[PDB]
């Protein structure tokens, strides 16, 4: 550690440093009357990291023997998770404090599970890509679980813990072949060793290894079967965060690994992105036709959205990797404002999550069915939302690859899952008789609907420089 | 007869195929995860070293 | 004479009886818990083989901190099973099967 | 390597010989003692009284969270033994490193502390 070391790090030193200090605040003065006060300052920590990542002038480097890395791409990752997780925190205050299940531990163990996102997309060594990735899903598997008298809630952690462990160690059973093979973890000497007249089976089990389980983390199939139980089962606040801010930090992840360790050997791993980014959209797309809970379809959503997101990186180029990232960006817009509604969803003052609740919601309340409406079309990838040009980005770098047959097989995936989001609409507007559905939702709540419903339009307009801050997080990447 | 037959007759099939096999048993899920790995690593020992 | 190869091979060995635990077990959560801890010993296994037989200790620091993860995953393995047990009064694998689809 | 012969195949020897004496002493009385059993003699004892029911049932266990966190800190405190060895050699940043490492630690048992966590559920 020199000074220059730890200057690149200061934001992540910031973040840990708020988590400590809030736990003792916690603890020692007055543990849950502190709880509300403490999810808001954990909002503006967020925002303030965010600020210090993301504002005035940057110049990339590396830290720790490169072992963490501080450049462009990393800044654009931390940016949308940081203020991803600043919105579920947000728009979930007031119904975790109505439920009674806002701990004062709650807001500091989602800190440092962003706390393990920023050193996940950052890094530049196989340990620090596996302690960032662990304290990211030793976080995840305790928030799930954190609904002591679910026996749902039990049941969503027991699931993700033990498959979560799975994917662990098939990551690090990769990561010690590609260890033993390289003679070094650091990607820099990984990467210049794994070229095209070296490859041996030894070496291609270690990308496999490395890549299944990292594919676990983004639900990609036949990685996914998680998914859908542990969203069912998990506090909707828990579930949100869980479709937002931990899928945008494993996607970078993976763009992470496969362009600074696996540079070299892209005609070998583009293979496997794409046949996982095939499979997760289709099996999305048709197995959430079969859903009645809104958030077990927001599972299969999240799945076949994935698999879109995949297809940009099976491109294997800087485009594709752009492109990825603002399907990221947008993807995670998209959930926060669904995740606002669903949150609102209630019948006699207690949480409702079946779709039939939604019958002729429309006439209810007008303004939130037409967010609604918005949100649906732009999860659909319908013309004219940013949900569209999401799916535009990632279709141009598969066919700028020479992957139009994937392409093809996307957009027909797309028409399949279209159904399931068309039937929302069907019943918010058309739908058969009514029973009392009631959306309950604060001025912030409100808003975590109404801007994300706003962006998929305006953006539609302008996306105000998020594209071409893209393009310039790709290039730092690739190259 | 066409048109529906797939659209209402065989996507809806292979819908509850899909919602079958999510059958909720943690030793299932485990098993395609050990599936897949097991797949594609027959993938790349085709394709060989090289 | 003992190689590197050898040890590998009990490393393979180890976790994928590791791996097969998990995905056999039907009545205690708690072996399956055991199941994971031989599935990183094998990791461990392979960690320490590669370090030594290539004469370099960052294998060795690996084996470290997959230690600490292995504790911290087992700490957290049990308590979410605990809370299961409480609210289920069972802790068979078969058990944990209310939510599909 | 000689270190591994000149002292780890000692301990590997003397763990043999240290099995064999054991097991020479519970053999002893196998061979000589006069075995009698009978289903009185070998039944569970309970102060004179048949036993309710055998050990087999579930028990609460009243210190399991301090056992979880056992666990924990049994690998806090292993990070200190090669730094112990190690402490003639450290640098600047490895010696203040271990004491940000400890100070993490020492928020953590405060928090077990005051949160309750010690005490017997
Ligand atoms: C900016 C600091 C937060 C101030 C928020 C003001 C809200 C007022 C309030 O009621 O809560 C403040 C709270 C202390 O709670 P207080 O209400 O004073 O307790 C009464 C005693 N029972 O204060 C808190 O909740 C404090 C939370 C900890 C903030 C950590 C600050 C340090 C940041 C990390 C830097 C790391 C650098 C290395
Ligand atoms: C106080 C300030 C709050 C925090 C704001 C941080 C600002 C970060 C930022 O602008 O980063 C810039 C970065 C691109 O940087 P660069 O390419 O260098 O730009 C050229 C500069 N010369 O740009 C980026 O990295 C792009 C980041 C885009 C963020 C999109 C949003 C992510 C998902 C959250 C949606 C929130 C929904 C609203 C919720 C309502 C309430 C619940
Ligand atoms: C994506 C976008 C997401 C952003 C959306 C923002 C929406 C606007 C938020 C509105 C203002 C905050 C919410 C106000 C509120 O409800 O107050 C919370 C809390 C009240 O406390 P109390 O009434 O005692 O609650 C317990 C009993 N119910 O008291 C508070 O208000 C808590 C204190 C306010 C928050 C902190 C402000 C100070 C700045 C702290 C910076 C972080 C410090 C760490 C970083 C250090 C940097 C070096
Ligand atoms: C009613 C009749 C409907 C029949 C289907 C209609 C045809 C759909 C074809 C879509 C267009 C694909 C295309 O033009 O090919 C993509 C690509 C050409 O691009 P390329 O030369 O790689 O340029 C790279 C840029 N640097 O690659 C090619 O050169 C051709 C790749 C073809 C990909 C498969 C096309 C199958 C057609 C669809 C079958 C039905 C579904
Ligand atoms: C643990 C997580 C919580 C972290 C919160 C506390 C941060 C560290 C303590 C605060 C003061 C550190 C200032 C560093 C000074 C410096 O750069 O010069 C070194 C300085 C010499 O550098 P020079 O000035 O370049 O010669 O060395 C020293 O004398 C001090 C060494 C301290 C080592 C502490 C290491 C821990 C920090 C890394 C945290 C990990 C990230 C967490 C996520
Ligand atoms: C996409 C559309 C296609 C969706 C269907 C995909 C499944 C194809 C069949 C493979 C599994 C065969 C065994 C189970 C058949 C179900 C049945 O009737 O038994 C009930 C039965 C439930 O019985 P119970 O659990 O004993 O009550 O199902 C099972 O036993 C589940 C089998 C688990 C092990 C195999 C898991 C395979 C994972 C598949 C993930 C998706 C990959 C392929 C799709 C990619 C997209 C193109
Ligand atoms: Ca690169």
């Amino acid at each position: 550690m020199t000074s220059l070391d730890f200057s690149t790090i200061l934001p992540e030193v910031v973040l840990a440093g708020y988590a400590l200090a809030a736990l003792m605040a916690g603890a020692y003065l007055g543990k849950d009357r502190l709880a509300r006060t403490l999810l808001w300052v954990t909002v503006a920590a967020f925002l303030v990291v965010a600020a210090m990542v993301g504002l005035g002038n940057h110049v990339d480097g590396a830290a720790f023997h490169g072992m963490f890395i501080d450049d462009g791409f990393s800044r654009f990752a931390k940016v949308v998770t940081l203020v991803a997780a600043a919105g579920v925190l947000a728009m979930s205050a007031d119904y975790m404090q109505r439920r009674n299940m806002l701990r004062f531990e709650f807001p500091i163990i989602v800190a440092l599970a962003v706390l393990g996102m920023m050193f996940m997309v950052s890094a530049g060594d196989l340990l620090t890509l596996y302690m960032g990735l662990e304290l990211q899903s030793l976080a995840l598997y305790v928030v799930a679980a954190m609904r002591r008298d679910s026996v749902r809630s039990s049941e969503a952690g027991l699931k993700y813990f033990v498959l979560g462990s799975l994917s662990s160690g098939l990551l690090l059973y990769g990561a010690s072949l590609v260890y033993g093979f390289a003679g070094t973890t650091g990607f820099e000497g990984i990467i210049s060793t794994i070229e095209a007249g070296h490859l041996s089976l030894g070496v291609l089990f270690g990308l496999v290894f490395m890549l299944v389980g990292l594919s676990f983390k983004v639900s990609a199939v036949p990685f996914h079967m998680w998914t859908p139980d542990v969203y069912e089962g998990s506090p909707t606040p828990v579930t949100a965060f869980f479709a937002t801010a931990p899928k945008v930090a494993a996607m970078a992840l993976i763009a992470r690994l496969v362009f600074d360790a696996f540079g070299h050997v892209i005609g070998d791993w583009s293979q496997i992105v794409a046949a996982l980014a095939v499979m997760s959209m289709f099996l999305g797309s048709i197995a959430g036709i079969g859903q009645t809970n809104i958030k077990r379809l927001m599972a299969y959503s999240s799945i076949a959205h994935m698999g879109f997101a995949l297809v940009g990186l099976a491109a294997g180029t800087a485009i594709g990797v752009q492109n990825m990232l603002l399907y990221m960006t947008i993807y995670a817009v998209m959930n926060i404002g669904t995740f606002a509604f669903i949150l609102s969803m209630e019948r006699d003052g207690v949480p409702v999550t079946d779709l039939a609740a939604l019958n002729r919601f429309a006439w209810t309340d007008p303004v939130k069915a037409l967010a609604m409406l918005v949100l649906m079309f732009s999860l659909a990838g319908v013309p004219p939302t940013l949900g569209f040009f999401a799916k535009f980005g990632v279709l141009t770098a598969a066919v700028d690859a020479g992957m139009g047959w994937l392409a093809v097989l996307g957009v027909i995936a797309s028409v399949i899952g279209a159904f399931y989001y068309l039937r929302i609409v069907y019943y918010m507007y058309f739908g058969g008789e009514s029973e009392g559905m009631t959306s309950r939702m604060g001025a912030v709540q409100y808003l975590a609907l109404m801007v994300p419903a706003l962006a998929m339009l305006v953006g539609a307009i302008s996306m105000f420089g998020v594209d071409s801050a893209a393009g310039r997080a790709a290039e730092t990447l690739v190259g | 007869g066409t048109i529906n037959g797939v659209a209402m007759g065989l996507i809806p099939r292979l819908t509850r195929a899909a919602v079958r096999v999510q059958s909720g048993y943690l030793f299932h899920y485990a098993f395609a995860m050990v599936l897949g790995i097991v797949g594609l690593l027959i993938w790349v020992m085709m394709r060989g070293a090289h | 004479m003992i190689g590197l190869t050898h040890y590998l091979v009990v490393g393979a060995i180890l976790f994928v009886t590791g791996i097969f635990g998990i995905f056999v077990n039907r009545k205690n959560v708690i072996v399956i818990l055991m199941s994971i801890e031989l599935m990183l010993l094998a990791v461990n296994i392979n960690f320490v083989a590669f370090s030594t037989h290539l004469g370099d200790l960052a294998g060795q620091v690996f084996t470290m901190f997959v230690l600490t993860v292995a504790a911290a995953e087992a700490a957290i393995g049990l308590a979410i099973l605990v809370v299961f047990f409480r609210n289920r009064g069972t802790i068979a694998v078969e058990d944990v099967n209310v939510m599909k689809g | 390597m000689e270190y591994l012969l000149q002292e780890y195949l000692p301990i590997l020897v003397f763990l043999g010989m240290a099995s064999a004496l054991a097991i020479v002493l519970i053999l002893a009385a196998a061979v000589i003692a006069v075995r009698n059993p009978d289903p009185e003699k070998v039944s569970a004892y309970e102060c004179g009284f048949n036993a309710f029911d055998d050990a087999r049932m579930k028990f609460d266990v009243r210190f399991y969270l301090v056992s979880i966190l056992f666990i924990i800190f049994d690998l806090e405190v292993a990070f200190l033994f090669p730094w112990a060895v190690s402490f003639a050699s450290l640098s600047d940043v490895a010696f203040w490193g271990m004491m940000v490492f400890l100070a993490v630690l020492t928020v953590g048992f405060a928090y077990e502390w005051k949160k309750g966590a010690l005490e017997w559920a």
